[PDB]
């Protein structure tokens, strides 16, 4: 059924912060995969379904002061 | 043509070092590679499907992204921004 490749940008300027906000991605319900994007690595790119964004966001913008949403694409099956 | 205006600011997409990505287990590998220019200079690149669409936020504006079967992007974006794709490599 339907899943979505979400992007998420943040405050990570280093290895050590990138690794905090993995772990806390996984952890979230319905996260299937989490993985660093962007030219500066400053966003991690999740996928999944009946993923809490909202929540998952929110525990980001706590931990790293800046979290938003930059990117939605719907997975192509097949 | 807007491929034939990017190589008159010198854009080569076929000489853009990658963008950073991970191919995500379980689903299909992303084929297509985009790469986001203001004013002419890359601020980012990462992946998209072919013959698909993305909505993606570039400054302040949420824009949709189409990608055709061959990767070329089009969409209302916002002014000294281009986006530009081409097929990932072996794809």
């Amino acid at each position: 059924g339907p899943k979505q490749k979400i992007v998420i940008k943040a405050t990570m300027s280093n290895a050590k912060s990138r690794a905090q906000a993995m772990v806390l991605a996984s952890k979230a319900n319905g996260v299937g995969s989490v993985g660093i994007t962007g030219d500066l690595k400053d966003q991690l790119e999740v996928v999944g379904v009946g993923i809490d964004i909202a929540c998952l966001v929110r525990c980001l913008r706590k931990k790293l002061r800046y979290a938003e949403i930059v990117k939605v694409e719907e997975v192509k099956d097949k | 043509n807007e491929y034939l205006d990017a190589k008159k600011h010198g854009i080569d997409l076929s000489r853009e070092r990658a963008p950073n990505f991970v191919d995500h287990p379980g689903i299909p590998p992303s084929d297509c590679f985009w790469f986001l220019y203001k004013n002419y200079v890359r601020q980012d690149a990462g992946v998209c499907q072919s013959d698909w669409s993305f909505d993606m936020k570039i400054g302040q504006y949420w824009v949709t992204i189409h990608t055709d079967e061959g990767c070329r992007l089009s969409g209302i974006i916002p002014a000294g921004w281009l986006i530009l794709g081409i097929k990932r490599l072996g794809f």
